[PDB]
């Protein structure tokens, strides 16, 4: 741009910023740790395994 | 007039509403679906009772679709943060307590499942821990809608 | 693009630039911005630079009836403790047509090297209430997209600007701490909760 | 295993992330900003008082706790066979509480330092209030802490002390000591905090 | 004058209050009818009496409603952050509390249904020390009342 | 004057102080309520007087509920941070304490029990020793009773 | 008018949509596979039967695919910012529910076919638990047609 | 006008392309190399027949390549954002599904050899599992080819 | 002028396609000598076939060194930050991907060692699968050429 | 002058010096303890030669302590940052390496007595070990006397 | 002219060259030893012989001293930046790939010694083996003096 | 002329230098400790030569304070900052090295004792494996006082 003018970063950027990661954090650590509950899960279906 | 990143907590809500209530109904689905596996050797017959888990975890998933529906056409562009940020914990509302219901389901229909395998009697007190399951999505619902039609 | 106001002597030393600016008196606000920036014809009547000090003086004739001024007052300063030469706009005066207001600027900081840029400069909470004022005050301004730069300046462009806050700020890093702490006590707490056993058999 | 996992990988990637924001903010030239500075002055020094109060009392009541179960369950397993161990060897239950004694102590001391500035400024804030808002959260840190390990040695040692008087009652006497030099810790952690006090005053 | 973003915090606390209750009321929900499956099939004139721990499970999830609710029909655009955190605050107390009452539940429930499969005398016990669980999350629901009232 | 983040940090604290208390009985509750479960097959009149860390348990709930209830109402919008950060720090105190006295009473009850289940002359000692538990958590009150009056 | 660094979400969405369908489908396969290896053994008869698992995993690949072609013909340079974040939403909605339907999928084909060996009347009953897992990701879907098209 | 590190997004994407590819292919032929290696002590006559996991292995890393070499000889300095969004969307649409394959082929590439092994008739089902694990790698790349273009 | 920090991704990039290319090397080593080392005993003779999975490893290091090479002769201070993130990615895509290989040579050089001392007519066999391991480092190299090289 | 927030290093110097050490001095004297304890019920006169480990683990709560004080009455609100700086190291040094200390203080004094209690004639050799664990809260000082009297 | 920083990229490459190298030698040397030491019980004599992976990892330590000294050899203050990351790159580059040939190396260096002990054929096998562990840290070596002379 | 914060790094040189050779120098004590007590009971004779072990592990912990010594005597109130960064490479590179060596002393001196226990001819031997592990710590050295004196 003619002037170098800067990026045009919003007030409050940081309140944005932190809510978009820590929600995005959460969100996922949720999704990862219910996800590796899921994959992880015995069926114990023995019975069969035996026979 | 309204800010940039409007619906973006929005949207969130209507995949979490979707997602979490997914990951519960397919826990539910998975955990208790196992349990029915197992008993169906030992009781041929009870196969079509022992599915009402599986149902009611399928019901999970519908009361996240009917939340991740309702925010999706309530979204646009010119949204007020307000009604996204409602949007979001209305999708996290159902989602989540849908994922909890969801996890008890899977448990208490296993559970239930194999033990009706041994006593086919149990299957009424199943069916009401199932109802006391089931509820918490309904109540995640309840929330996720007056955050969602307010 | 607007032009930015430029303060020359020799080679430009302050460069001045914003989406918009405006003022009130009385709390009734008037548009600066037309009236001033890519304005050829602006009057800079007693503005000055030196290398440790900047004073961008404005002037105007028409505002509120009468001829109206404006500094823009800022420092360089060496600090041993992070060996640079930082700079900051610690305020801005207003000269009326017989008194002076004034506005404790104070966020507008960076390295000597680096502009400054916010979304605003203002004295309204709406738009951050950086122009601190321990008095009750007839005057305000509104800087939108305010860029500034008043020592290491090279040609009639900016360089490099530094934000306002834009990435984390001090209640954010106070609430961070905190919840983070707690957040910490939550995992002891539901660790020894996710810890908790049940037996398998019972006694004859 | 996969509990301790999960908190493993957030560990591990806070880490890596820092590692990543440390050379980017530095190769970018950026590096003038995250000065440590800013963090240390513009955080209120009340907040770092008050997790200093709290992180006192909290720390030493949980080494006392884990100092009161472990050497407790010895105490019920060992006394099935042995009753005579309960009335005796209780004293490692009581230097447990003695690290929380040391614990209260010190944050009620540290609790009278603290007063409001009426200012908001750094430079009206002051030195002496910023020294006295870190130096109150590391003397409540610090007797937090050393308490905190004080308890729990107390309550493994006064553990392995009941065990052994459930075999022979004069092993309780000898093996007492050990009670002492756990105690001390918290004593010294103490001592240390008092000092980290001795010169503050804010407001 | 209230800042942007500002409801977040009080959703947040709406959401948190009825999915961390739900949460607890799952995991209370799937031991206690795990221990109630396997106790059955020795015992099925227990099932009707054994399903108290699963009621007070549901009641768990209900507390979490109830500030849902009241803080669901409070937050408006533009809300002070006062108010938002006050919902926070009490969102999260109810929601939090509601997840160790639900591990007391469940644990007891379990362990509580399997003890008296074997001895009866334990049921009274057990609903006692059940009390001394599901109180808790009338503590919560009592600060979070409190709290989002102020 | 004050920042309109200010109120937070005491919200936190009353959060704190139910949640972290909560969990802490919660905790107690489920080992001692385990501990009477097993104990209850071989001495079925003794659950009365084995009941003792239970309530002791409800009781680090309650010493949170004093703290959460005294900050809840001590809190206001023109809140300096000097009464934010006393009341954060009543929280955290209480809170973590609420933790480890709970934690202790829970151990000492599973282990106590047990214990005076084969060999009842342990009765008392458990009582001893759950006391000390208790006085933690007594610690924990009277610092978060000093920091909301100051 | 429109910023850039903003494209960014909506290919997020496309590859979101793919992977985490790819995902699904592949724990959906995996585990069904291991299942009818095992099986077969002893019922090579049952082979042709017990596949339907392993078709049900590449329907959430195909959900997944269509979302993603779907975002990627919707895409364009200086995308409008609430579209982009939509389109995001829509394949991570689609792409994680279908990963939760492929979870399912996976462990009640596995136990499913195993059960099977011994049972054959457990066919009827794992189709109908199959149709309530890979429904999920007909929700996911749909959803994510709805915010693909908002 | 673009930034300098505009192509880091599409280099990135290239790099994806092949790495996770890479380590798809990897997974899918260390299980089904132990797999081989296992069985074939037993059963030599089956080893040229046992190969094919392996084969599809390499099928998923020749997507990666395809992808990542597009990408590369699409990529130049001058590049658009929205043509290296684009280009990385593409390359970890490829390169995380063809993971996602790697994982497929690998555990049914061990496991169907185990029971081929046991059972020669194995043979054919197991090749058309293995198929429904390898299109998940094409059903990657036929979005990443499109997203890789326009 | 170009940015002074743009030699840093360029060194980031040599190091990459070394350093993982040697960690694919010495896992590829490790498994393998664990593999001849612990088969030897039963057949000697085999020693000097069974080396051929370490010699197969040592080329995944080659394939990093070519790479980490060619990016070191081409490096300058000017250097624009295009080519940097192009040498970044030649060296992930040639390191990761000789890791991955080395991984997969890893796994089958032990295990195919050890099968082929029960059953020699695996040799050829084993030789077969590991092609399409040793490969993957080749399609790392193939890429890391073409991004390095444009 | 001094800037205000200067004085942070040297007041976690004065905290690591003692936090450290004493969790050295507290592992130490545990194992220590322990091992005493355990030995004791075989051999109850070794106890006055075997608690010489306990007795070492006390000297380094005696390093923290001391490097502690030496800080905590060096420290001011005038201190200069240099200064600050070498009591943080000092603290650390002596803090950490008196942590290192007690590690090796705590296995010893363990594994030793154990030792001995079989075999009397490892005493001096225990001590011999023991002292050259000691020392290192010694070198810690050293470093830590030095730095912070700099 | 240069920045500030500049040096501090170079001095972690010269520590990075050593570390990660002792890191490696270090682990090499530990298996090595004992395996070494387990065998030697049954073979007094075969204990000169296997020291050789002790010694192939000493090397890899010296292989990091070469470039340590040659990056340390060539800081000044004053230094280019450029100068600074091909140090950074070098000294990663021998370091990680040290660490690498470490872990083969002490791997090859127990397993290998536990063969030979079995069946001293295996020795020359060893040897082949453990000189494609050694050779990574050569490799290390190349690139790094490339890097840090170019 | 030089930043205020500069002696940071330095000062963090010489705690590092003297914390992770004691860290290192602590665990190749604790390490052989454990293993000369588990031997003494069969073997007392052997303590005064199995000691040795511990002798260098304690050269270590002096390798550490030479540089913490020297580092520290080289301070200074408005230090160059790159002799600072020269500092902190001295230190770490030391440190660390030394924490490495410090391993190797530790699982060398363990195993070692064993092997010694068990066949007296393997002392010999060992003593020269340990002088390769505790090299390392020299090779630490040497950069170190390279790189403090530069």
């Amino acid at each position: 741009s003619p002037y170098n003018l800067a990026y045009k970063y919003n007030l409050e950027y940081s309140v944005v910023f932190n809510l978009v990661l820590w929600i995005m954090t959460g969100l996922a650590l949720a999704v990862i740790i219910t996800s590796y509950n899921i994959w992880n899960m015995d069926p114990g279906y023995d019975s069969i395994i035996y026979r | 007039n309204n800010p940039e990143y409007s619906s973006f907590f929005g949207v969130m809500g209507a995949s979490s509403a979707m997602v979490f209530s997914a990951m519960g109904a397919a826990y539910g689905t998975a955990k208790s679906g196992t349990g029915i596996a197992a008993m169906s050797v030992m009781r041929p017959e009870l196969i079509m009772k022992s599915i009402i888990p599986v149902v009611m975890a399928g019901i999970i998933a519908i009361y996240g679709l009917v939340v991740a529906v309702l925010i999706a056409n309530s979204l646009t562009d010119g949204i007020t943060l307000y009604r996204s940020f409602l949007q979001l914990g209305a999708g996290l509302s159902v989602g989540l307590s849908g994922l909890a219901a969801g996890f008890a389901i899977g448990i208490v229909g296993d559970a239930g499942v194999r033990g009706t395998a041994q006593q086919p009697r149990l299957f009424v007190g199943m069916i009401l821990i199932l109802i006391f399951a089931e509820v918490l999505g309904l109540y995640g619902l309840i929330v996720a809608l007056i955050l969602s039609t307010k | 693009i607007h032009p930015p106001v430029s303060y020359n002597d020799t080679a430009p030393r302050i460069l001045f630039w914003a989406q918009n600016f405006s003022v009130a008196y009385k709390d009734e606000w008037k548009d600066l911005t037309s009236l001033t920036f890519g304005v050829e014809n602006l009057n800079l009547t007693g503005s000055f630079w030196n290398d440790s000090f900047a004073m961008l003086s404005l002037t105007y004739e028409p505002l509120f009836g009468a001829t109206v001024t404006f500094k823009f007052i800022l420092a360089s300063r060496f600090y041993p403790v992070s060996a640079r030469y930082w700079f900051t706009m610690e305020r801005l005066e207003i000269h009326s047509n017989g008194s002076v207001a004034h506005f404790n600027v104070s966020q507008v900081t960076g390295p000597s090297i680096y502009s400054f840029h916010c979304e605003y400069v203002s004295s309204l909470s709406k738009k951050g209430s950086l122009l601190v004022t321990n008095v009750p005050s007839l005057w305000q301004m509104t800087l939108h997209n305010f860029q500034i730069q008043a020592f290491n300046v090279t040609g009639e462009q900016f360089s490099y600007a530094s934000d306002c806050a834009g990435f984390f700020s001090p209640g954010i890093w106070m609430g961070l701490l905190t919840t983070l702490f707690m957040l910490f006590i939550f995992t002891y707490g539901l660790h020894m909760i996710l810890s908790l056993k049940t037996m398998d058999r019972f006694d004859d | 295993t996969g509990l301790e996992l999960l908190y493993l990988g957030i560990f591990v990637a806070f880490w890596a992330c820092m590692i990543v924001v440390g050379i980017c903010y530095t190769i970018f030239d950026l590096g003038f900003r995250f000065d440590v500075a800013w963090f240390l002055t513009e955080t209120s020094p009340f907040m770092w008082s008050n997790l200093g109060i709290g992180l006192a009392i909290s720390l030493s009541v949980v080494g006392a706790a884990w100092g009161i179960y472990i050497t407790g369950s010895s105490i019920i397993g060992g006394g099935v066979k042995a009753p005579r161990i309960k009335t005796k060897n209780l004293v490692s239950i009581i230097f447990c509480e003695a690290v929380a004694i040391y614990g209260i102590i010190m944050a009620i001391v540290i609790s009278n330092m603290a007063e409001p500035f009426s200012a908001t400024d750094p430079k009206a804030i002051g030195h002496r209030n910023y020294h006295a808002g870190y130096s109150m959260f590391g003397a409540g840190l610090t007797v937090g802490l050393s308490n905190l390990f004080c308890g729990v040695c107390v309550g493994i040692v006064g553990s392995g002390a009941a065990l052994a008087d459930a075999q022979n009652p004069s092993l309780f006497v000898k093996i007492l000591i050990v009670e002492i030099f756990g105690s001390a810790i918290g004593l010294f952690g103490v001592i240390v905090a008092i000092l980290q006090t001795s010169r503050v005053k804010m407001g």
